[PDB]
C-alpha cells in the first residue's frame, strides 16, 4: 500500500493496491483426429520403382503428411533439403507435393541437387535453383540387383540441350555424335540415348542402386491441404489452463456443458461476443469456458500512527480459493467478524464494514 | 456422347418472390437467445428469383453467370435434379468442377472436361444413361462423399467462392405446396466446404431424362444470386435461426 | 578455398543477444543420441565458408 500510495504514511481507510490472478497451471491443446493419412507407403515402398528418364511422379495433397516418420528411419542413407528445415516438416503447411521417385548409381546421388552439373542433372533429373523440398535416397541393392545383372533401369546419356527443371523426356531419338546426317538410322557416330545400368551384386558402394525419392513443395494461393501432423495432449477439466481448440486459444476453466450444440457449430459466444462454450475436436463434447477468478486485492488498514495491522480483501474471490470471513464483496482475510454492530469507520460494501479496537469487521 | 434435345417447347423463363428465404449460418458459431448483425454475402429478402420448369415440354438447362454465389431452390419429386456444372469457359481450355449425385453417391472432381452442349442423366422406365461429358484430361481434386438427397421436397443450396473455398449450405424441407416456393424461415446450415481453389463464372444444373424420344420428369427449380448486405439474425435457445431482418429492405427493418 | 571462417551449422536452440557460443559438441540432428560420436543424422555443428 506504500508502494501503491508512493507515501510512507497510510491514511486509515481501504485502497486497492493489486490485482490477484489465478495463474494458468496447465497447457491444453486438443486438435482433431489424425486420420487421412498420405500415401507415402506406396510411394517410398512400391514394388517396382521407375527409371529416372521417365520418373515416377505422385501428387500428395488433401491429406495430413507425418514427416517425423520419414526423417526418423534410419535406413535412408541420404536425407538433404534444400528449401525448408527437416525439423520443421511437421509444423509447417503446403498447398501441394511432389514427389519424384527413381533409381539412380550411388555415385549420382550427389547429382540431384540444385547448382550441380551431372549427365543426370543435365539429361535425366534437373532442379531448380530456388528449389524447395527435400531429397531422400538409400541403397537398394538387396532389392534391385540380379546377379546375371538389371538392365531394366535405362538412364538418358546423350541430349543436345540441358533439361528444364522437372522436365520429362522418353523420347527415344536417335543422337548425332558426329555431323553425318542420321535418319533414325545407327551409324558410327550415331548411338541410342538411352543406356541400361549394370547393377550386380558383386560390385562395391557407388555403383549400387540407389532408390531416389525428391519432395517438393508448392506454396501458390490455393489452399494448404498438406500439413504436419497434430500431437494431442490430454484433457483436464475444472482448471484454469491454457487452452488451444483447433487455433482458438485462451486462458479458462473448462467445465462440462449443458448447452446442445448443433453438429455444425464449434464455439460458442453470449451477447457480448465472448467465448463462453467450445466443442471438443478430439471427443464431441461440449465444455464452458469459465474466466478464472481474476479479482482486487485491497488493503484495509487504519492509520500508521496508530497501528500497522492490516487486512486483505480479494474481491469477488470465493475464501476456498485463495481470520477468515466470506462476504458478498469477497473475502477478507485479518479481520475478525464480530456479531455486534457499530457505525462505519472503514467501508467494505454489501453492508459490511471494518474498524480498529485488532481489525474487526 | 452428346445428345441435342430438339423436342423442346419455346417459353420465356419464370420470375418469382424468394420471401424470407436463402439465409443460411455466416460461421460455425453458437450463439443463445441473442441478436447477431452480420455483413456478409446473402440473399435479399422478397426479391426476384428466376424461376425454371420440368413439366410435360419443358426442360430448362441454361449456362447461367455465377456471379458471387447461387442460391438454387428445388421443388423436387422423384430425384431429377442430381448435380451441378461449374466452371469458367466450360471447356478443356480452362477447369472446371463437377458435381454429381447418381444412383449410389455424390461425386466431386476437380479437372479438365469437354462438356456437352446438353449434358444430361437418364433413368429408363433403372439408370443407364450417363451423357456430360465426353473427357476428362487433368485432374486436381477428387471427393466422394455421403448423398445430400405433387411436389414433397424442397432442397435449399448456398454455393460460395471466398478465397478459393466452396461453401455449399444446404437444407432439406418437408413441404406439400404445388406450385411456388412456400412462404417462411429455414436457415441453411453448413453442409461442406471444397479447397478447390479455381475460378468459376457459370454454372448449369444437371437435369436427367424418363425413357419409356425422351419424357421430363415434373420438377421444378429457382436461381437467387447472393449480394452483400447485412441481416440481423435472431438466435433462439436452442441456438438455430428462426427470424431475421434485411436492413437494405424497408426503413421499418432499416 | 579460404576455409579458416566458420559458422555454426547447427544448434539446438537460438541465442541470447551478444551471445557467443564456442563449444565444439556434438549435435543430435535426428532420432538417435550421438553420444559424442559422428554418425548417421550426427554432425559438426561448425562448418567452413568455401
Ligand atoms: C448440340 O448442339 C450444339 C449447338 O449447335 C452443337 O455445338 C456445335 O457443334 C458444331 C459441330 O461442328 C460446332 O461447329 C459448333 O462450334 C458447336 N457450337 C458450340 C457453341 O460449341 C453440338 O455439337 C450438338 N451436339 C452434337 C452431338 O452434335
Ligand atoms: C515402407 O515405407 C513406408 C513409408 O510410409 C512405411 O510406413 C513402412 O513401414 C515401410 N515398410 C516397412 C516394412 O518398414
Ligand atoms: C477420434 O478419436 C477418439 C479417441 O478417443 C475417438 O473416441 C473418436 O471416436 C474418434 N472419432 C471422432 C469422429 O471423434
Ligand atoms: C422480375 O423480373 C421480370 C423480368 O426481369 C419482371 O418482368 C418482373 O416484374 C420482376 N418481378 C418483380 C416482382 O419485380
Ligand atoms: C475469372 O474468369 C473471368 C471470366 O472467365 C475473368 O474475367 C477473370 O479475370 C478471372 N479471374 C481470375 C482471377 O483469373
Ligand atoms: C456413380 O459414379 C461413381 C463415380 O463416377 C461410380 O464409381 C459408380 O459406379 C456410379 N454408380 C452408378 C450406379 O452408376
Ligand atoms: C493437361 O492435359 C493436356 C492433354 O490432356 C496435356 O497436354 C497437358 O500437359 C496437361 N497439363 C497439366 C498441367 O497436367
Ligand atoms: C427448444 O428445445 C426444447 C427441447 O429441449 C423444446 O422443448 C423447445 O420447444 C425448443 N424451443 C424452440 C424455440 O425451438
Amino acid at each position: 500500500t506504500k508502494c501503491t500510495l508512493k507515501s510512507f504514511t497510510v491514511e486509515k481507510g481501504i485502497y486497492q493496491t493489486s490485482n490477484f490472478r489465478v495463474q494458468p497451471t496447465e497447457s491444453i491443446v486438443r486438435f482433431p483426429n489424425i486420420t487421412n493419412l498420405c500415401p507415402f507407403g506406396e510411394v517410398f515402398n512400391a514394388t517396382r520403382f521407375a527409371s529416372v528418364y521417365a520418373w515416377n511422379r505422385k501428387r500428395i495433397s488433401n491429406c495430413v503428411a507425418d514427416y517425423s516418420v520419414l526423417y526418423n528411419s534410419a535406413s535412408f542413407s541420404t536425407f538433404k533439403c534444400y528449401g525448408v528445415s527437416p525439423t520443421k516438416l511437421n509444423d509447417l503447411c503446403f498447398t501441394n507435393v511432389y514427389a519424384d521417385s527413381f533409381v539412380i548409381r550411388g555415385d549420382e546421388v550427389r547429382q540431384i541437387a540444385p547448382g550441380q552439373t551431372g549427365k543426370i542433372a543435365d539429361y535425366n533429373y534437373k532442379l531448380p535453383d530456388d528449389f524447395t523440398g527435400c531429397v531422400i535416397a538409400w541403397n537398394s541393392n538387396n532389392l534391385d540387383s540380379k546377379v546375371g545383372g538389371n538392365y531394366n533401369y535405362l538412364y538418358r546419356l546423350f541430349r543436345k540441350s540441358n533439361l528444364k527443371p522437372f522436365e520429362r523426356d522418353i523420347s527415344t531419338e536417335i543422337y548425332q555424335a558426329g555431323s553425318t546426317p542420321c535418319n533414325g538410322v545407327e551409324g558410327f557416330n550415331c548411338y541410342f540415348p538411352l543406356q541400361s545400368y549394370g547393377f550386380q551384386p558383386t560390385y562395391g558402394v557407388g555403383y549400387q542402386p540407389y532408390r531416389v525419392v525428391v519432395l517438393s513443395f508448392e506454396l501458390l494461393h490455393a489452399p494448404a491441404t498438406v500439413c504436419g501432423p497434430k500431437k494431442s495432449t490430454n484433457l483436464v477439466k475444472n482448471k484454469c489452463v491454457n487452452f488451444n481448440f483447433n487455433g482458438l486459444t485462451g486462458t479458462g476453466v473448462l467445465t462440462e456443458s449443458n448447452k446442445k450444440f448443433l453438429p455444425f457449430q464449434q464455439f460458442g459466444r453470449d451477447i457480448a461476443d465472448t467465448t463462453d462454450a467450445v466443442r471438443d475436436p478430439q471427443t464431441l463434447e461440449i465444455l464452458d469456458i469459465t474466466p478464472c477468478s481474476f479479482g482486487g486485492v485491497s488493503v484495509i488498514t487504519p492509520g500508521t500512527n496508530t497501528s500497522n495491522q492490516v487486512a486483505v480483501l480479494y474481491q469477488d474471490v470465493n475464501c476456498t480459493e485463495v481470520n477468515v470471513f466470506q462476504t458478498r464483496a469477497g473475502c477478507l482475510i485479518g479481520a475478525e467478524h464480530v456479531n455486534n454492530s457499530y457505525e462505519c469507520d472503514i467501508p467494505i460494501g454489501a453492508g459490511i464494514c471494518a474498524s480498529y479496537q485488532s481489525i474487526i469487521a | 456422347q452428346c445428345v441435342n434435345l430438339t423436342t423442346r417447347t419455346q417459353l420465356p423463363p419464370a420470375y418469382t418472390n424468394s420471401f424470407t428465404r436463402g439465409v443460411y449460418y455466416p460461421d460455425k458459431v453458437f450463439r443463445s437467445s441473442v441478436l447477431h448483425s452480420t455483413q456478409d454475402l446473402f440473399l435479399p429478402f422478397f426479391s426476384n428469383v428466376t424461376w425454371f420448369h420440368a413439366i410435360h415440354k419443358r426442360f430448362d438447362n441454361p449456362v447461367l453467370p455465377f456471379n458471387d454465389g447461387v442460391y438454387f431452390a428445388s421443388t423436387e419429386k422423384s430425384n431429377i435434379i442430381r448435380g451441378w456444372i461449374f466452371g469458367t469457359t466450360l471447356d478443356s481450355k480452362t477447369q472446371s468442377l463437377l458435381i454429381v449425385n447418381n444412383a449410389t453417391n455424390v461425386v466431386i472432381k476437380v479437372c479438365e472436361f469437354q462438356f456437352c452442349n446438353d449434358p444430361f442423366l437418364g433413368v429408363y422406365y433403372m439408370e443407364s444413361e450417363f451423357r456430360v461429358y465426353s473427357s476428362a484430361n487433368n485432374c486436381t481434386f477428387e471427393y466422394v462423399s455421403q448423398p445430400f438427397l405433387n411436389f414433397k421436397n424442397l432442397r435449399e443450396f448456398v454455393f460460395k467462392n471466398i478465397d478459393g473455398y466452396f461453401k455449399i449450405y444446404s437444407k432439406h424441407t418437408p413441404i406439400n405446396l404445388v406450385r411456388d416456393l412456400p412462404q417462411g424461415f429455414s436457415a441453411l446450415e453448413p453442409l461442406v466446404d471444397l479447397p478447390i481453389g479455381i475460378n468459376i463464372t457459370r454454372f448449369q444444373t444437371l437435369l436427367a431424362l424418363h425413357r419409356s424420344g425422351w419424357t421430363a420428369g415434373a420438377a421444378a427449380y429457382y436461381v437467387g444470386y447472393l449480394q452483400p448486405r447485412t441481416f440481423l439474425l435472431k438466435y433462439n435457445e436452442n441456438g438455430t435461426i428462426t427470424d431475421a431482418v434485411d436492413c437494405a429492405l424497408d426503413p421499418l427493418s432499416e
